[PDB]
């Protein structure tokens, strides 16, 4: 079986909204690259919509290194810190099925 | 060594509590960030000197290679013999178990204090996550105490690591900066009067630098200058109104002359290099914003504008080309094609305009309408 | 008393050393999958080489050491010769060979000839062991292990695990997900595939139970009355909804079961001076000392010349947008603001303004990508500065009007 | 392909080689030795201040680290000599712990520390009679417990070519523990102390103690070495004004260095000793009198037949011309007193030239010459009283007659009152002749009339053009300007332009016959915007089709194409056209 | 190339007598060179035609007694490592140290100060080339030649040939400059460089492979893997220096920024990595085909 959808299925809430921010920016741009402040703005919008508290980017970068450690996405270093160009390691319909199934 | 705290008591207390007594385990790794003013080795050294938790202190500025960093850790540790050699990391984890088996330090939580870890950040990729897991790597009751200038968020290895417990040592507050910037040790005055001086000086001066070291330096400079007309003339308000006239200029003043004699063709070379750097949107044809900086331009354009500036007896000798190479070693010109080839790349100008004005005016040339207008 | 030092000693080890506490939760099926495989590779000469993948901070090392201890309890010491490696220490092949020499007590025979083919080297290690026999290879931090120059200690282990048939388990402990795709194709096609574990977390209402079973004083008795009093206090704090509120807040940032250890560790550091039974508010401030905004602590501490400079950089985004700027445009914007203002307090002259830059570069809020008037890059958010300027305690009115102008 | 062969002195080449070469070696070795002594004298006022400053900043040690940033000149050529002298001075009057770093032997920190401790180990192990950092401190603790713990100083030679990282790390390491190991670094800033703020960020720049020093601005260094080296009576070999003009121009315009000037004077001396067979008696006067009296007779015919002496033949009477033409015994006698007159002309020339220099440097705006160098120039290019510049001095000197002129007549008279008996015998006894004029200086008309007779006697008597006034002057003077200038400062970018545009060497080629490559370049730059390959090959084929028919077409196309491609590889090779990649083909006109 | 060079020198260079005479002007100039070189000068001579045969005739007529290291500069095998290596073995009659270039530089300096009248002087054809120059490279020749006991003679061919000497670099060898012209075509350069009418084969990459550190070999393993794995993507415009820095740093091949930049610029010398500037201004890196790039590290790992 494939590891990645089960990793998304047992991810936390802010990770799932981070992947939703990733797909929202990838629907906006169309590209496979995105910088961290763009998906951070998308993540701020989604945490606003869900009634969650404010996503500080210490937490958002901790969760970005969480998802980059587990290779659901492909990362730039934490030294660049706002200028991280992220690619998505899995295809988009896979993560749409992963957050669509429930 | 004298005052342990000077009113930063809660962070001191939670760190002191976090150490615990000796026979039980503590944290693996503790990271402390904060500003460079903020006492981050004052507080921990006066904390560690009190209880005498048997510790090793290092600076990673000192150890520029990995072997010296392991060597001084193991050599300072075993005193608490010969140089107990370790070329590699696994040698350090091997010899650490033999070193930490003595009755001074068998049960005691050994602290390996690491200062200015941002230089350790580019030592290797191995050593930082290897150092963060030392409590279960060697399993010998260790707590590696980090302190750094930089945030932890850039400091992580982008694989993840054992995330340390992270403290923020706070910056000093204003009334705390009245108190702890030497309300102790005034030699000859009342402490009220030296506090009155520095209370006047600080509230003026709390907008440029909150660094305690240089403010201690500036205070011990401009306090005897303040202190002389009290003990000579004789009322704090009048000499407050005298000391701030000196304080504005002492602020402004903390670079002899910009003019440098040059050989004559070198003067004309960098005159031509400035003039082809600062308005060069193909305005070669006319005579013969500014704020973004110097635009790059190739060598033959520089030689053509050199021929236009100088009296026409110039020959392209070996010495004028050797001189144009030797201008770059003195960093008055820069090649921005770093390796494009030996043939003449874009040479961009890197000297200020007033210096250029002085070099142009010392050989009969007014150029400011000629330069960008 | 006896109680406070004893509860801190017995709770601190399973707290922050991650000592072997016997309760394990969410992992029973993966453990029971591992155990019979380990029993039949250990009891018999056959060699199968399982692989485990999970996230950092959860699972792996606790599971393999717990299964290790429970297997070591069964005798016939069975002459299983375990060997612990890590990916971090043994970076190269020459270190790895001598480390296997170290663990397997080989230096009675001297072996002092560096052989060319390292299959002969590994087979000699196993050969001189075999005439002297099971081994269990615990290959921790496999993702760093997969960056050898020639992948020797990856591939020769798999070749010997299929070919020498000395009892072997190559148990790889990884952290990144693609251990197969990062693995080179001769080894990944060779013998990487024994059955692969996956490791993940579980639901929040059982995670409150794992908080309670983590925090409770154990079946070891320091003093049984204090055990009953304190774990009843653990349950009374556990049923209170503010602890549940901060624990749900901790769940959505962290499913990790390592962050819970630290979050609870700060709370237990607070408790033994007075009120040995603690509050939900004490857990709340223990969560609060685990910070959320690392950058407001940096920006909040800075003096106001750096403040008006960094809001000038923010203003450099809000005209002539998206270039990596240099010093001169920052100087121009600062001068245009200070000429908009009437007072001559803050018209600080040119070499002072460079000092704020070369202090500010050390904080890495500004990035280098010529030497002093070039191409500097900002890595920051507006809104943390907008919150920081109202939290500045001695914030002057003119930089406040600069903030409202923006 | 660097193949080595293993093999498995007094050759110079009339002008016979042995005493010629020994005369060369004597003159140049003497000149170089006195050059080094006169180098080390001038910097004493500079670095004996530095000994005071370093002694004061060491002795108050019971947070700071002292730096003394020298501002040396732009001449990197002679920076070794000042540092050798300063190393000598600081080694003698302060500590025998002086090391220097070069900024080319340490790109990073391990090299820095290893070469520093190796230099320190040899410097301590000589005068008492290892990658580690704190062992250097342990070396300081062992090796000098006593003698008031003398401070180890390092000498960074180039501040500028150091990278900032290794320098910052070293200053923070040294400033961390200077409790033991007091270190006082002295980096030689090549430009100006502005750039120590540029190369050092503010935390490390705030760590220390800056006290800058000047250095000798090089114009009043070369006035000393030109003034002592050739303007004296002492050294037997003078120089022509035109060759000197070439040497001083390539000083003052391009190079701004003095070691290059001494290389130019050495080359002039060498080429003079190659050139002419009468150069052998370039000596002092009894050493001249040694073998004037015995010499080969064809060189004595050469002493008859060189053109300055034949000018002297033209001005003289027949009854001694008939015996002095050919016979050696009288030719020795007249040439000996001619060489004595040469020394006489030098000795009465130079001291009154210095007198005129002091009398002219006193003037407002100094219209004749700025310094002592150019006064040699203005009295030899034009005739001096013919020229308008000494006319401007003479027009100036009338109404300048006040007590400034009398006071500086007294002052210039005092400085050549030191040179009164430093001349010690004058060739007209002009010291006490002019001093007999100059002794009424203590007792406003008299300054005017005394001025008139002094400059008239002075300048009309001796201050004349040395070639025409003096026969046998070729022996002392060397003159070949644009022979030398191309040896010392050549121009290949003019040489290729010349030999490519006009490759006429001596049959008909000046404005099609005997290039291949100049045909290629000339035809390249007859279509002078840019070029593509095939049409350029056809144009070259057209012009050597003309060359062929001014003395089958497919074999001719083959050989024309082959010699075309042999030409075009060189025209790429020699700094012209750069290959235009990824297109079909073209060439790019890279030099206009 | 070969069938192109069969037609070379078929019939008739259009002058021979003045070429023989113009070269025959310069044979009188040689004892001046020997004396001038004995005093410690250094002769550069430039020209428009081939003058290495004049230097060969010079070394035949006057260098039958002394050591000469005839360093060709035209074929791409020679770098200054080979200069120091051959001058260590084949001149000093024993091998030297091996750790670094500066160590053998200082050591070969150190051998000559004690051994008087050893009297070795090399001479270099084509001192300016694509391979010979460099601030690491030329300064070793300079520091070598600055001594009393070593007398180099060179030839420069380029139009920008005195661009690679600062005054401090120029003060190491006392230059004086001769003018020559021969008009002979430079047959060795034009032979052994290239011809355009017909990339790099395996031999020079094996020679760089055998003269570099194994960590540099592991570095170009990474770079050639990232090149070969994205060969048919026309948007792949090369890795950045920062991306290659971190992907080199993850496999522990190099420690610092400056070490990797120095390795990059000494591999940029060999023309097996080219820098391209994109619209950011940041230099990306791509080397000059794909099928010749799999043969090496196919065979470097069997
Ligand atoms: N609370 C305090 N009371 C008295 N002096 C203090 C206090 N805090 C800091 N200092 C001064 O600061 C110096 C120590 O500097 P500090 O501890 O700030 O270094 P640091 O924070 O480690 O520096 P960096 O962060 O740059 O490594 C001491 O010498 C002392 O003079
Ligand atoms: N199911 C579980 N049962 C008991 N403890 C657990 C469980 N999951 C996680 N933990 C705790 O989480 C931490 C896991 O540490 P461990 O080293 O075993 O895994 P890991 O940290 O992911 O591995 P690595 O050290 O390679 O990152 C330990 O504190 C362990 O006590």
């Amino acid at each position: 079986s494939s590891s990645y959808i089960t990793a998304i299925k047992n991810s936390s809430v802010l990770e799932q909204s981070f992947l939703r921010a990733i797909l929202a920016e990838f629907r906006r741009s169309g590209l496979e690259e995105a910088t961290f402040q763009q998906i951070y703005s998308q993540h701020v919008a989604l945490c606003r919509m869900e009634g969650l508290p404010y996503p500080t980017m210490s937490e958002t970068m901790a969760v970005c290194s969480h998802l980059g450690s587990c290779r659901l996405l492909l990362v730039e270093p934490s030294r660049n810190d706002l200028l991280l160009r992220v690619r998505l390691n899995v295809s988009q319909d896979d993560v749409l099925y992963a957050l669509k199934d429930e | 060594l004298e005052n342990v705290v000077l009113c930063r008591e809660s962070q001191v207390s939670i760190l002191q509590s976090l150490f615990g007594e000796r026979h039980h385990f503590s944290f693996p790794s503790i990271f402390i960030y904060g500003h460079t003013a903020s006492g981050k080795t004052y507080v921990t050294q006066t904390l560690l000197k009190t209880l005498e938790l048997p510790h090793v202190f290092v600076n990673c500025v000192e150890c520029f290679t990995l072997r010296l960093l392991l060597e001084q850790i193991l050599n300072k540790l075993n005193h608490l013999s010969t140089e107990i050699t370790c070329e590699t990391f696994n040698d350090f984890v091997r010899l650490f178990k033999q070193v930490t088996t003595a009755e001074n330090l068998k049960d005691q939580t050994v602290y390996i204090v690491l200062d200015k870890a941002e230089y350790l950040r580019d030592m290797e990729a191995n050593l930082l996550p290897g150092f963060l897991r030392l409590q279960e790597l060697a399993d010998r009751n260790v707590t590696v105490l980090f302190l750094s200038e930089i945030v932890w968020e850039k400091f992580r290895p982008n694989t993840g690591c054992f995330e340390p417990f992270v403290l923020y040592f706070p910056d000093y507050s204003i009334g705390n900066l009245q108190k702890i910037l030497s309300h102790d040790h005034p030699p000859e005055y009342s402490a009220d009067f030296y506090a009155a001086y520095i209370n006047i000086l600080l509230g003026v001066f709390y907008t440029v630098c909150r660094d305690l070291k240089e403010l201690r330096h500036l205070a011990v400079l401009n306090f005897p200058k303040y202190c002389e007309p009290v003990v000579k003339g004789e009322d704090t308000r009048k000499l407050w109104r005298n000391i701030e006239p000196h304080l504005k200029k002492a602020m402004q003043t903390v670079s002899a002359h910009t003019h440098v004699e040059l050989p004559y063709y070198s003067k004309f070379i960098l005159i031509a290099a400035y003039l082809a750097s600062y308005n060069p949107a193909r305005t070669d044809k006319r005579f013969f914003n500014h704020l973004l900086g110097p635009k790059p331009f190739p060598l033959d354009r520089l030689l053509a504008i050199l021929y236009s500036i100088v009296d026409s007896r110039v020959a392209p000798t070996a010495n004028i080309f050797s001189q144009i190479t030797s201008l770059v070693t003195l960093q008055l010109l820069t090649l921005v094609g770093h390796d494009d080839q030996l043939d003449g790349p874009k040479y961009k100008c890197t000297v200020s305009l007033d210096f250029i004005r002085a070099i142009a005016r010392t050989v009969n040339f007014d150029i400011i309408k000629y330069l960008y207008d | 008393t006896e109680c406070l030092s004893q509860v801190q000693r017995i709770l601190r080890e399973r707290f922050c050393r991650q000592s072997p506490h016997s309760n394990l939760f969410g992992v029973q099926v993966q453990y029971k999958h591992l155990s019979e495989l380990l029993k039949r590779t250990a009891l018999h000469g056959e060699s199968n080489s399982v692989l485990i993948i999970g996230p950092r901070g959860s699972g792996k090392t606790m599971l393999i050491n717990h299964a290790l201890k429970e297997l070591m309890e069964i005798e016939e010491s069975e002459n299983v010769l375990q060997v612990h490696l890590n990916g971090l220490l043994q970076i190269n092949d020459k270190i790895a060979l001598k480390e296997i020499t170290r663990q397997l007590n080989l230096e009675n025979v001297v072996g002092d000839k560096v052989f060319g083919s390292f299959a002969e080297n590994l087979s000699f290690l196993l050969e001189a062991l075999k005439k002297g026999c099971p081994v269990i290879f615990i290959l921790d931090e496999f993702d760093l292990f997969a960056h050898h120059k020639n992948q020797t200690l990856l591939y020769n282990l798999f070749d010997i695990s299929q070919s020498a048939q000395t009892p072997i388990a190559v148990i790889g402990l990884t952290c990144r997900l693609d251990i197969l795709e990062l693995l080179e194709k001769r080894v990944k096609s060779r013998f990487s595939h024994r059955q692969i574990h996956l490791m993940n977390s579980f639901g929040f209402p059982q995670y409150v139970k794992i908080f309670k079973e983590q925090l409770s004083l154990p079946a070891e008795f320091p003093d049984k009355v204090f055990a009953e009093k304190w774990n009843e206090n653990v349950q009374y704090l556990s049923e209170d909804r503010s602890v549940q509120e901060v624990l749900q807040k901790h769940f959505n940032i962290s499913k990790n079961l390592r962050s819970l250890h630290m979050l609870l560790m700060l709370a237990l550091n607070r408790v033994t001076a007075s009120h040995p039974f603690m509050t939900a508010v004490d857990l709340m401030e223990a969560s609060q000392l685990c910070s959320m905004d690392s950058k407001a602590n940096i920006v909040h501490g800075l003096s106001v010349l750096e403040i008006c400079l960094i809001i000038a950089m923010k203003h450099l985004n809000d005209i002539y947008e998206e270039e990596p700027f240099n010093f001169q445009m920052v100087y121009n914007e600062f001068q245009k603001f200070v000429q908009r203002k009437a007072h001559s307090v803050y018209n600080f002259e040119k070499p002072v303004v460079m000092k704020a830059f070369e202090h500010l570069q050390q904080l890495e809020l500004i990035k280098p990508m010529e030497r002093e008037y070039q191409l500097m890059k900002l890595l920051l958010d507006n809104t943390q500065i907008m919150n920081a300027l109202q939290k500045y305690p001695n914030c002057p009115t003119d930089v406040r009007q600069w903030a409202t102008s923006s | 392909g660097c193949f080595v062969f293993k093999p498995n002195e007094d050759y110079f080449n009339p002008e016979d080689s042995k005493l010629r070469f020994e005369t060369y070696q004597l003159i140049w070795q003497q000149m170089k030795s006195e050059n080094e002594r006169l180098q080390e004298e001038l910097n004493k006022n500079l670095f004996d201040n530095l000994i005071e400053f370093l002694q004061k900043s060491h002795s108050g040690f019971q947070r700071e680290i002292p730096t003394a940033a020298l501002v040396l000149g732009v001449n990197v050529t002679d920076h070794d000599l000042t540092f050798g002298s300063l190393t000598e001075a600081l080694q003698n009057n302060v500590t025998p712990y002086v090391v220097s770093l070069q900024a080319k032997d340490c790109p990073d920190m391990k090299h820095f520390l290893q070469k520093l401790i190796s230099q320190l180990m040899d410097c301590c192990v000589d005068i008492k009679s290892q990658k580690t950092d704190p062992k250097m401190l342990s070396k300081k603790r062992t090796t000098s417990s006593q003698w008031q713990s003398p401070p180890v100083v390092v000498i960074l030679k180039d501040m500028e070519s150091f990278a900032t990282k290794v320098l910052q790390d070293f200053i923070i390491i040294s400033s961390q523990h200077l409790h033991e190991f007091p270190l006082i670094l002295i980096f030689g800033i090549a430009t100006s102390p502005i750039i120590i703020h540029r190369l050092l960020p503010h935390a490390v720049s705030s760590l220390l103690c800056i006290e800058l020093f000047q250095s000798l601005s090089c114009k009043e260094h070369l006035t000393t070495v030109l003034d002592k080296l050739l303007l004296t009576t002492q050294f037997p070999f003078k120089i022509n004004e035109k060759v000197l003009q070439v040497l001083t121009n390539i000083f003052l315009y391009h190079d701004f260095s003095v070691q290059n000037f001494i290389k130019g004077l050495q080359l002039s001396l060498l080429e003079h000793f190659y050139s002419q067979p009468l150069s052998v008696l370039c000596c002092n006067l009894p050493e001249a009198k040694r073998r004037i009296n015995f010499l080969s007779n064809n060189q004595c015919e050469n002493i008859r037949r060189l053109p300055s002496f034949r000018r002297y033949v033209e001005k003289q009477a027949s009854e001694k011309q008939v015996a002095l033409l050919t016979n050696e015994r009288y030719l020795k006698e007249e040439t000996q007193l001619l060489l004595e007159n040469l020394h006489v002309y030098h000795m009465n020339y130079f001291l009154v030239l210095r007198c005129l220099h002091k009398f002219t440097s006193s003037l407002p705006k100094y219209p004749l010459g700025r310094q002592i160098r150019e006064l040699y120039c203005t009295c030899l290019e034009k005739n001096i009283w013919d020229s308008e510049e000494y006319a401007s001095v003479l027009q100036l000197l009338r109404m300048l007659a006040k007590d400034e002129l009398m006071t500086i007549l007294e002052k210039c008279f005092k400085v050549f009152k030191s040179y009164c008996e430093n001349h010690l015998g004058s060739t007209a006894k002009r010291i006490e002749e002019f001093l007999a004029q100059f002794q009424s200086l203590d007792e406003k008309f008299e300054v005017l009339r005394e001025n008139v007779v002094n400059f008239i006697d002075c300048l009309v008597r001796e201050y004349l053009l040395p070639p025409e006034t003096q026969p046998l002057h070729e022996v002392v003077y060397f003159s070949a300007a644009h022979a030398l200038r191309e040896h010392l400062n050549a121009a290949p970018r003019i040489a290729l332009h010349t030999a490519l545009n006009n490759p006429y060497y001596y049959l008909k080629n000046e404005a099609n016959i005997a290039p291949d490559i100049c045909i290629a370049y000339k035809l390249h730059l007859e279509c002078s915007r840019l070029i593509n390959l095939v049409d350029w090959s056809e144009a070259f084929a057209t012009v050597v089709t003309a060359a062929e028919k001014m003395d089958t077409s497919e074999e001719m196309n083959e050989i024309i194409h082959a010699r075309f491609i042999r030409a075009v590889s060189e025209l790429e090779l020699l700094g012209f056209i750069k290959p235009t990649k990824q297109k079909t083909d073209h060439v790019a006109r890279l030099t206009w | 190339q070969q069938t192109l060079r069969n037609l070379l020198s078929k019939v008739s260079p259009s002058f021979s007598a003045e070429l023989k005479q113009l070269n025959q002007q310069y044979e009188k100039l040689f004892h001046k060179w020997m004396l001038q070189l004995h005093l410690g000068f250094n002769i550069v001579l430039y020209g428009l035609g081939s003058k290495r045969d004049l230097l060969e005739r010079f070394r035949t007529t006057m260098l039958q007694d002394s050591i000469h290291v005839v360093i060709n500069g035209f074929f791409p095998g020679i770098s200054v490592k080979s200069v120091l290596n051959s001058i260590t073995e084949e001149v000093l009659d024993h091998m030297g140290t091996f750790r670094s270039i500066l160590d053998q530089l200082d050591w070969i300096v150190n051998k000559f100060k004690e051994d008087s009248s050893l009297e070795l002087f090399l001479l270099i054809h084509n001192l300016d080339s694509q391979m010979l120059r460099g601030e690491k490279s030329q300064q070793i020749i300079g520091q070598l030649s600055s001594l009393h006991n070593i007398y180099l003679i060179a030839s420069i061919d380029h139009l920008n040939a005195p661009l690679m000497w600062d005054h401090a670099k120029q003060s190491l060898f006392n230059w004086l400059w001769y003018e020559t012209t021969t008009y002979s075509p430079y047959t060795e350069e034009t032979s052994y460089e290239n011809s355009l009418l017909v990339s790099l084969p395996l031999s020079s990459l094996t020679h760089v492979l055998r003269s570099l550190t194994p960590n540099a070999r592991g570095i170009f393993r990474l770079l050639i893997k990232y090149q070969l794995d994205n060969q048919d993507n026309p948007s792949y415009i090369g890795l950045s220096f920062q991306d290659f820095y971190q992907q080199c740093r993850e496999a522990f091949l190099v420690n610092s920024d400056l070490t990797l930049r120095a390795q990059l610029t000494e591999f940029r010398d060999h023309k097996l990595i080219r820098t391209k500037k994109g619209t950011d201004g940041v230099e990306y890196l791509l080397i000059p085909d794909n099928g010749t790039l799999t043969d090496f590290l196919e065979k470097e790992e069997e």
